[PDB]
């Protein structure tokens, strides 16, 4: 979605709604620290 | 002739001075008003102590129109706003404004728009009233007046609509009061809310307590042996042993519009108790001819007045039922969009209305 | 006649009277584009030996100006909000009031853009509905010469996902009129008849906007069956509705702002709220049939166009006991897989994924 290549048309208008990265104490949240550094500026924040 | 609008040029003088009377009486006011305080000591006949309600209380002299006897101790006053001087002394209130009276006197014309029954309505009158009426006679004599009546009737004719419609002659505020919610909790402490709502009734002296449905559905499903036990049996004595409630003093009654009679704890039906009931049911032929007419009284179309064909279609129908039967006539017209409303719509409300309460039971 | 200086003298002393008028409006009116003082009126009906006000100040304070020396009682009721002169402590103008915090705007959508199209299946029961809800607010004034009242309550039970919502929000939109969305399980509060005061200021909402669409949801968590039992036995929560069913009345004359109650089991409440100018129109929700599950996902999808020619019988066929909702999360499924199955079997798996 960020990239937004595909979402408007060939699929269905808004791309997937939401995305809950769960799991044990762990990996959780550094794919997201590292989703935000590939993406633009627009840069997340952790809140708790 | 221009002389002849000399009417039509009065009528817009009268018009505009009305405003400007208006405006005179806005502007020549224009006033700052007066402080209020209360009076908190009266000192002396010359000096007195008023007490902002926010605070300051200051020693200021009185009106000089007034005098002490109108001032008084421990009374709302009016001081002036500048000077510091009483100028007005003011009646107050207190409102407990939760859970008061809902439904009051007026509108109470519907004595012609129960139409069944009349003579039922008659018969409730002749019971209630006249210790409504004047309940001096009662400690005079040394009688005690009767505390209400019984309504019989599930869904039939309108008991509630009995209810508004008898206060016409009793000038009363009749309030719908609904068993589970003067119950509420399952303990015999519930007797706080009766009480609340008697002191309601106290403070509007003239009314009637109209009970919704004390009964638990008379009909069918849970009734007073069932489900809950003796609950509803011991909080209606609560409101049996208030009879003492100064019956002389209180032009209050109470009214119980339950389903059906069937589980009433007889024990309720003494003398003392509820006593009184009359009979309710669904009403019959003429009655509903009756109140089919009222019904369609509100209704000015062309149509026809075959209401005995619509009667022998529609027997055994409530009151309720008839004036949604009259809606649906309206709503199939409305449907077509017709702004005519024919013996053949009336045949399709009773038919359509008939074939919902056939598949409902 | 006379009529020559009888109008020279009247246009002479309308205009003049209407400009002393606008003088008096504009001295008093910046006061009014100066009020600073909250009015809450213990009302005095002090007939002068008319009527008068105190006027609690928002500094702490009473004021209790002459005969209400600017505006009329019949307008002015014991309430608040309504300007006060900052320095003639007078009336000054009515202004809005306050809507209880919550009901300010709770979820007030101001209006919804949702279309009648989009959803179906209940068709039957979805022109009923507009019958007795968005006609009597189009042609209101077709019911005020039929001499009718329109019913106001109109109950809609089923499962969940059949469209309740957005078949009123939709009403709602056809009507033109305001909406307001109740949320009814969190309307029970733990204080003190906190539900009754949203409930009466959320009629009070409706009443200032418009004829309006009521739509309180979870009636049946809003009212029980009156199945007491020891663990609890609507105590409280009777007290709200008895509130709401006090309020249904207000609206009688003028018949507008209709209410709408969405739940999923009718027979779960009391034969109280049931009543003919109470909630009287109990419309039944069924979850669609194979052609409508189908009809109502391919209208969910038609704003997708990634796989042509796709009849979606195979998806009805396995739509086996599905919602309106779980139709779109089924077409939405495939709305999130098809990118780059795609064909009449990227359907599937949308009902397995929740459970
Ligand atoms: N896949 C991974 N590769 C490298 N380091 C990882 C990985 N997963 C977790 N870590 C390490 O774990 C620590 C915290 O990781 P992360 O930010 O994902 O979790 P968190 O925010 O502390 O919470 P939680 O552990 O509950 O997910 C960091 O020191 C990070 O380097
Ligand atoms: N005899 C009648 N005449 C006119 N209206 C009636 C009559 N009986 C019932 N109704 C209508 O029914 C509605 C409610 O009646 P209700 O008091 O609930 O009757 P019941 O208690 O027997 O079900 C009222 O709005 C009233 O207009
Ligand atoms: N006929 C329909 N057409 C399109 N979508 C529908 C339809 N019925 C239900 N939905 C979907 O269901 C969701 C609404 O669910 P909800 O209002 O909770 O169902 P209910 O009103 O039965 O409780 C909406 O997001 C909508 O997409």
């Amino acid at each position: 979605p960020l990239l937004h290549p595909e979402r408007f048309v060939n699929l269905g208008i808004e791309p997937p709604k939401g995305v809950l990265l769960f799991g044990p104490p762990g990996t959780g949240k550094t794919l997201c620290a590292r989703a935000v550094a590939n993406r633009t500026d627009a840069c997340f924040i952790r809140v708790i | 002739i221009d002389g002849r609008l000399k009417e039509l040029r009065e009528q817009l003088k009268e018009l505009t001075k009305q405003y400007e009377k208006s405006e005179n009486d806005l502007k020549a006011l224009q006033s700052v008003g007066q402080i209020v305080g209360e009076v908190l000591k009266q000192l002396t006949e010359e000096k007195f102590i008023v007490k902002a309600t926010n605070g300051p209380r200051y020693v200021v002299g009185c009106r000089r129109q007034l005098d002490k006897s109108k001032l008084k101790p421990g009374t709302r006053v009016a001081l002036d706003m500048t000077t510091l001087t009483i100028m007005r002394y003011l009646p107050r209130e207190v409102d407990p404004l939760v859970y008061n009276m809902s439904h009051e006197d007026p509108g109470n014309v519907s004595y012609s728009e129960i139409g069944g029954l009349s003579e039922q309505i008659r018969e409730l009158r002749e019971v209630i009233e006249l210790p409504l009426t004047n309940p001096e006679l009662f400690q005079r004599v040394g009688i005690i007046p009767p505390k209400g009546c019984l309504l019989y009737g599930p869904p039939g004719t309108g008991k509630t609509l009995l209810a508004r419609a008898v206060a016409s002659q009793l000038d009363c505020n009749f309030l719908k009061v609904v068993s589970s919610s003067i119950v509420d909790k399952y303990i015999g402490e519930s007797a706080r809310l009766i009480r609340e709502m008697f002191n309601y009734a106290r403070d509007h002296q003239p009314c009637i307590i109209f009970m919704d449905e004390i009964d638990a559905i008379g009909g069918r499903r849970f009734s007073e042996g069932t489900s809950a036990d003796r609950e509803i049996q011991r909080t209606l004595m609560e409101l049996l042993n208030q009879m003492d409630g100064f019956d002389t003093l209180h032009r209050v009654k109470m009214i119980m519009a339950t389903n059906r009679p069937d589980t009433l704890d007889p024990a309720l039906l003494r003398p003392g108790r509820l006593d009184r009931k009359i009979h309710i049911d669904l009403p019959n032929e003429q009655a509903r001819l009756d109140i089919l007419k009222i019904h369609a009284g509100p209704i000015t179309k062309h149509g026809e007045i075959d209401y005995e064909a619509i009667v022998k279609l529609s027997d055994g129908f409530n009151g309720a039922d008839l004036r949604n039967v009259c809606t649906e006539a309206g709503m199939f017209a409305i449907r077509a969009d017709h702004d005519f409303v024919v013996q053949e719509d009336f045949m399709k409300a009773v038919r359509k209305v008939a074939d919902s309460k056939k598949l409902e039971s | 006649k006379i009529m020559k200086s009888e109008v020279l003298r009247v246009t002479h002393e309308l205009q003049a009277m209407k400009d002393k008028i606008k003088e008096n409006s504009e001295k008093i009116k910046v006061n009014k584009t100066l009020p600073y003082l909250v009015s809450n009126v213990i009302e005095l009906l002090d007939v002068d030996p008319g009527k008068c006000a105190v006027i609690k100040t928002s500094t702490r304070q009473t004021y209790f100006l002459p005969v209400i020396g600017l505006v009329d009682a019949e307008k002015l009721k014991p309430g608040d909000l309504v300007g006060v002169n900052k320095d003639s402590y007078l009336i000054l103008e009515t202004l809005p009031t306050e809507y209880d915090s919550r009901v300010k705007a709770m979820e007030v959508d101001e209006r919804p853009t949702e279309q009648y199209s989009d959803i179906g299946g209940l068709d039957k029961q979805i022109q009923e509905l507009v019958e007795a809800i968005v006609l009597p607010m189009n042609h209101k004034e077709k019911f005020e010469n039929l001499g009718i009242q329109p019913p106001k309550g109109v109950l809609m039970y089923g499962p969940p996902g059949t469209g309740k919502t957005l078949l009123a929000r939709a009403c709602a939109a056809q009507t033109k009129a305001t909406f307001l969305k109740l949320a009814g399980p969190q309307l029970v509060q733990m204080f003190i008849g906190d539900g009754a005061k949203l409930v009466r200021d959320a009629f009070a909402l409706a009443k200032e906007k418009a004829p309006s669409i009521i739509f309180i949801d979870e009636l049946d968590a809003i009212g029980t069956k009156r199945f007491d039992s020891e663990k609890a036995g609507d105590r409280e929560v009777q007290r709200t509705m008895l509130e709401l069913l006090n309020q249904l009345d207000g609206f009688q004359p003028n018949t507008q702002v209709k209410v709408i109650a969405a739940t999923n089991r009718v027979d779960i409440l009391d034969p109280a709220l049931l009543r003919s100018g109470r909630l009287d129109r109990k419309i039944e929700f069924p979850m669609p049939n194979e052609e409508a599950r189908a009809r109502i996902m391919q209208i969910h999808s038609r704003k997708m166009n990634v796989s042509p020619d796709v009849n979606y019988e195979e998806l009805a066929r396995c739509t086996d006991d599905f919602n309106g909702a779980q139709c779109k999360a089924v077409c939405v499924e495939a709305g999130m897989i098809a990118l780059r199955e795609l064909t009449h079997e990227d359907y599937m798996e949308g009902i397995l994924e929740v459970q």
